[PDB]
């Protein structure tokens, strides 16, 4: 629960938003027609990973 | 294994050309429908997990090798086809294979 | 081999004669050679006033590397100021040794 | 190199190629009743000392 | 070709330098293997003779040995009779042998818990990422019957399911039993488990820290006033004129 | 090969003193500092251009594996 | 009278190490000789104990390793000893084999010889121990190596059924490697009273070339208190490392335990092999492999014959000072290559370097010293 609370606030720094900015454009597309190639797992990579870092020097702060 | 005779045609539908070492399983095995086997493979030895292999062998992730049913190579950098045991089918039901 | 070009080796000789160091501890060039038994032959060859003064260069200049430290400026050997004293006895050792191989040959 | 160039060490040498040779041909045979080599021993079927 | 992800750093209370593990998160986290994790995992190499003095009292944890009564082997006419337990026997394994894991886990069989912490890139913030992380699979990924989609795992699709989640425990204390603590105190037990060792280690690298602080500055003073006759020595030569 | 059978050697003369009548540390960091000074000066000419170059192929070699993957 | 002059025994270590000419500027360089006579001496008595409770048989294998680090009292100081005691050993001496180099010490040839036997005879006894543990790489080593000398032309098939002492890998393997493990340190401290035997004749070098007999210097007290500070320092540097951070050097894939089915998923060798492991991948072909693995040790042994030099050493020497760096520069990138995977570029640098360790020694190095000689006139 402290995580869920947390999550979206560490979200909010613009680090994040880009990449997710990337990774619609990519979705819409390729669920456009089902002759493409890319599955975003690549552009999915890079938002986890901008996330998750940002998220780690304050949950346990926010914790009991 | 028990071979299956369906796995065999798998196998000599192989095009011999494309293969890295030559050793065809009629030869190999007098038993089609048997097979006799050693792990270990030819460049390093890694033994993969149990039923995997897109073409029917075996898949070592090692530096992605892929062995073939029988102990053959398909794909580098293995240099040759898996050792073929020392064997004797000399009993229809007790098979001295050594 | 070269003759207007000497004047260049003059100049790179000069540079490597600095950039080795056995002149900040005061030694000289014939210092220094490697002794096998062929150069052990020729010193026993000396005068004793040349003799002696290789001793007291050689043992003042293995004292200042157990101190980790080198000699004031004003002592170190020039350039033009290194006379080879050694090099007469060596050529004459050597060319008596190319005579008595050359008769085991023939 | 020079030191051994002529023709007294060129004689040793075909004098002493018997040596060399004998010597090289002992260690030959030798190496194999040492080792169990069985790969030399069937070239001569006379020792049977394999049991 | 598939990439992977790495778990990034967290401030834990036993990090480094001097710092110890509260046994408090070790005290409360065995019952969390103990009702969710242990009817599939094995910990043979541990036993309950190791947790008399770290987390439990003596008898306290000896209660434990009561709760489920090991098969035995042979004694007198009537041997596999059953055993209430005591104080040597070790954590009782799952199955009859552990070929039966493939039988009912889809041919997955489960790794042993006594080394998972050492024997990974990562450590003890890998397990940790892994438990928080199941996510959504993308568009374009197809999947077997039984697999489930983790973007840390190397092959991202792994048969097992998700264990922890909200209010899935009743703590002995009161503390809110939460998904965030609860994997929190989980990847606490199993690194101590690994290593019994990391505690009684941090007190010998102090204690000889010392040592070598008083006599490796009076050898040197010795060999100090040693080379002093020799190197203050001064030298002559005035030879015969 | 002891002392009494190594070398002959004539004229020269030395003025030892003993341990007990002075000091260990005369200036120990008046002369210790400049000292490393014209050592580490001297030869740190043709000791380090050696090690720039494997950090230059070092940085160019994981570049090119990286964008190999990942676009 | 004198009592150790007359005594028969007294008599011998008297003219060993308490009373024998030394030279006056001999550096600190010269102090990892005695290290290494530390070094070996520590590895008898630790693997005293890992055989007295070690049990060989083939399966508890993996389970002894694990077992002897908890249970047994004192037992998780000890085993971390042996296998970080051994990462030291061999820190000691490529600084040690190094140094002679520089100096011009390989003009004794009695002991520059009975050497380069020595370098031998350690790498093999560590290359057994790496294989005993079992776990999913000292088998994953096994195979690669051992498969690989059956490419001799006439016996490679013979041999690998006798060191298996069955069709391969089995329950005897405890028996032979640890047979043969356990034999080799006693070798070593025999070829070693016999490399002093032959230096106890000619005395020391000293990093200046020239000869010194006009200075000699007793061996007490001058460098037996020099050398107890340096073996002091020492127990230093190796106990930060097993009671602070020991798991820092060996590889996070050993512990997974013994199964012949599973796949390593990145083989690669501890740390003080990976320059040998890198040259064998550089070339195609079974055969010219091994070839060019021996050549490197079997190279130090044309090195007194190669020497065109007046003076001996490199101190006065500023050309042939800057090859020195590149050689050693150069084998630091046969250490980053060869603990990863064949690559799309590191291929061609991988295979370049290798060469070039090759082409300086053979080819640059006598040539380079030709003008030296030719600038100063001899
Ligand atoms: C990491 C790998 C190891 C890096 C060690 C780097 C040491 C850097 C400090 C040494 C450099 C330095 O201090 O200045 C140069 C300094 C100058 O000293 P002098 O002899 O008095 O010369 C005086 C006038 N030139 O040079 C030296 O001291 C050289 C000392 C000997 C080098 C020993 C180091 C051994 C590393 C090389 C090993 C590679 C070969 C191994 C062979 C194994 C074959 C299988
Ligand atoms: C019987 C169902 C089951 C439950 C419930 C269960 N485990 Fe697992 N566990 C498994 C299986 C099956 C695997 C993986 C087997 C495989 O992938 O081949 C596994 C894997 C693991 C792993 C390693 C995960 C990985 O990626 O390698 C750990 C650690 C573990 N279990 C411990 C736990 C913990 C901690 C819990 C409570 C959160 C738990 N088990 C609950 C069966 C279970
Ligand atoms: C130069 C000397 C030696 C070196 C470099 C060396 C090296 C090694 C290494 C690297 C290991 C790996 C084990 C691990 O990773 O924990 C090992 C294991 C082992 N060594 Fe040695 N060793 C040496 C001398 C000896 C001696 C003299 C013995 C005498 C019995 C010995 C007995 C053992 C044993 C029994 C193992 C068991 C494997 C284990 O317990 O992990 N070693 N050795
Ligand atoms: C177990 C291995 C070895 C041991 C115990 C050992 C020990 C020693 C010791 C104690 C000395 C005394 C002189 C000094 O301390 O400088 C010495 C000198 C020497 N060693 Fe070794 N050594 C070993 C391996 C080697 C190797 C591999 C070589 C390879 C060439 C080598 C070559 C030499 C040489 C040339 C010297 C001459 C010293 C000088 O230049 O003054 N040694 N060694
Ligand atoms: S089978 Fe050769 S490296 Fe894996």
């Amino acid at each position: 629960d402290p995580l869920t609370t947390v999550r979206e606030q560490c979200e909010q720094i613009e680090k994040c938003i880009k990449a997710r900015e990337r990774l619609e454009l990519c979705d819409q597309r390729v669920s456009s027609r089902s002759q493409t190639e890319e599955d975003c797992t690549e552009e999915l990579f890079d938002f986890l990973h901008a996330r998750d870092h940002c998220v780690a020097h304050k949950l346990f702060n926010s914790l009991k | 294994r028990h071979r299956t005779k369906k796995e065999i045609d798998q196998e000599a539908a192989v095009e011999v050309s494309q293969l890295r070492d030559p050793q065809h399983d009629l030869e190999r095995v007098k038993k089609p429908e048997w097979v006799i086997l050693i792990g270990v493979c030819t460049h390093l030895g890694c033994v993969p997990i149990a039923n995997a292999g897109d073409f029917g062998g075996y898949y070592c992730p090692c530096h992605g090798s892929h062995y073939d049913a029988s102990g053959r190579i398909r794909k580098g950098p293995a240099p040759l086809n898996l050792e073929v045991p020392t064997y004797e089918f000399t009993s229809d039901d007790l098979v001295i294979v050594g | 081999a070269v003759a207007a070009s000497s004047k260049w080796l003059e100049g790179i000789r000069k540079w490597y004669y600095n950039a080795a160091g056995f002149n900040k501890l005061g030694l000289m060039r014939d210092d220094t050679i490697y002794e096998d038994d062929d150069v052990k032959e020729a010193i026993r060859r000396l005068p004793e006033n040349l003799y002696n003064d290789r001793v007291f260069r050689i043992k003042r200049a293995l004292d200042l590397t157990m101190r980790q430290q080198i000699l004031p400026k004003e002592q170190w050997t020039k350039y033009e100021e290194d006379k080879f004293y050694l090099e007469p006895y060596l050529k004459e050792v050597i060319r008596e040794r190319k005579e008595r191989e050359e008769w085991a040959k023939k | 190199l020079s030191r051994f160039l002529g023709p007294r060490y060129r004689e040793l040498a075909r004098n002493w190629i018997p040596t060399a040779s004998m010597w090289g041909a002992v260690g030959a045979v030798g190496l194999v009743w040492a080792t169990d080599w069985r790969l030399i021993l069937d070239w001569v079927p006379y020792i049977n000392g394999k049991f | 070709t598939d990439l992977e992800l790495h778990a990034p750093s967290y401030p834990w209370s036993h990090r480094g330098l001097l710092s110890s593990l509260d046994h408090t998160s070790i005290r409360r986290g065995f019952q969390v293997y103990k009702q969710v994790c242990s009817s599939c995992h094995s910990m043979d190499y541990v036993a309950y003779r190791h947790l008399v003095g770290v987390c439990y009292t003596e008898e306290e944890a000896k209660a434990l040995a009561e709760e489920v009564e090991v098969q035995d082997g042979p004694n007198e006419d009537g041997e596999m009779f059953m055993r209430p337990g005591k104080l040597s026997d070790y954590f009782p394994k799952p199955y009859p042998n552990p070929e039966a894991a493939r039988a009912a886990n889809n041919g997955a069989l489960p790794p042993d818990l006594s080394y998972i912490v050492r024997a990974r890139h990562g450590g003890e913030d890998y397990v940790f990422s892994l438990l928080t992380g199941y996510c959504e699979p993308p568009t374009g990924v197809s999947l077997r019957e039984g697999l489930y989609f983790n973007p840390y795992f190397p092959g991202q699709a792994i048969a097992m399911a998700p264990p922890i989640y909200n209010e899935v425990l009743e703590f002995d204390d009161g503390t809110p039993a939460t998904m965030s603590q609860v994997a929190k105190d989980v990847c606490t037990f199993l690194r101590w488990a690994s290593e019994p060792e990391h505690d009684h280690r941090k007190r010998m690298g102090l204690k000889m820290l010392m040592m070598m602080g008083l006599l490796l500055p009076l050898v040197y003073a010795m060999k100090r006033h040693k080379w002093s006759v020799l190197k203050s020595r001064k030298l002559a030569y005035r030879p015969p004129k | 090969r002891e002392f009494g059978h190594l070398t002959r050697m004539r004229h020269v003369i030395t003025y030892s003193l003993s341990p007990f009548e002075q000091r260990a540390f005369p200036h120990y960091f008046t002369k210790g500092i400049p000292n490393v000074l014209r050592r580490t000066r001297a030869c740190i000419l043709r000791v380090a251009p050696p090690f720039v170059v494997f950090y230059l192929v070092y940085t160019w070699g994981t570049q090119e594996f990286e964008k190999s993957k990942r676009k | 009278t004198n009592i150790r002059k007359s005594h028969p025994l007294m008599k011998i270590i008297n003219n060993a190490f308490i009373d024998l000419p030394a030279p006056s500027n001999i550096s600190s360089w010269w102090n990892f000789g005695s290290l290494l006579g530390i070094c070996l001496i520590l590895q008898i008595l630790t693997g005293l104990f890992l055989a007295m409770h070690y049990t060989s048989d083939t399966t508890t294998a993996f389970s002894s390793v694990t077992h002897i680090c908890r249970d047994v009292n004192y037992g998780w100081v000890i085993r971390y000893l042996h296998a970080n005691g051994a990462s030291m050993f061999f820190i000691c001496l490529f600084i040690h084999v190094g140094r002679g180099l520089y100096y011009g010490s390989y003009m004794f040839l009695e002991t520059w010889n009975i050497g380069v036997v020595l370098l031998f005879t350690v790498m093999a006894t560590a290359f057994m121990g790496y294989v005993l543990p079992w776990g999913q790489m000292s088998f994953w080593g096994a195979t690669v190596i051992t498969n690989l000398l059956s490419a001799i032309p006439y016996i490679g098939t013979d041999l690998v059924e006798w060191i298996w002492g069955g069709f391969s890998v089995d329950k005897a393997t405890l028996t032979r490697f640890f047979a043969f493990h356990f034999i080799l340190p006693f070798i070593i401290t025999a070829l070693a009273a016999v490399h002093l035997l032959f230096l106890h004749e000619t005395g020391s070098n000293n990093p200046t070339g020239i000869s010194s007999d006009m200075d000699k210097i007793p061996f007490h007290p001058y460098y037996t208190i020099k050398d107890i500070l340096g073996a002091l320092f020492m127990m230093l540097i190796l106990l930060i490392l097993v009671l602070f951070s020991p798991d820092l050097l060996g590889d996070p894939d050993n512990y997974t335990p013994a199964n012949p089915l599973n796949t390593p998923p990145h083989i690669k060798p501890e740390w003080y092999f990976l320059f040998a492991y890198a040259i064998l991948r550089s070339i195609p072909n079974k055969l010219g492999g091994v070839l060019a693995l021996v050549a490197s040790i079997l190279i130090l042994i044309l090195m007194p014959m190669l020497h065109t030099s007046k003076q001996r050493s490199m101190m006065f020497r500023p050309l042939s000072q800057c090859l020195f760096w590149m050689l050693v520069a150069d084998l630091i990138t046969l250490t980053w290559i060869g603990g990863q995977p064949v690559e799309h570029p590191f291929i061609i640098i991988g295979q370049l370097a290798s060469i070039l360790y090759f082409l300086i020694i053979l080819v640059l190095m006598p040539i380079t010293s030709i003008i030296e000689n030719n600038l100063l006139k001899w």
